[PDB]
């Protein structure tokens, strides 16, 4: 007896457009 | 065409974080 991970990860795709 | 998906394409318990990377890769890719 997450939100900051998100919000960048979101910015890289975008900055691979 | 595979020019487009090369620019697209650029313990393991402290890196299951990694793992939201993937469903995110696979939810922006295939957006």
């Amino acid at each position: 007896k997450t939100e900051e991970q998100l919000k960048a990860l979101e910015d890289e795709f975008f900055k691979t457009t | 065409e595979a020019n487009d998906n090369v620019k697209f394409l650029k313990l393991v318990d402290l890196f299951k974080p990694i793992m939201h990377t993937l469903m995110l890769i696979w939810k922006h890719s295939k957006s």
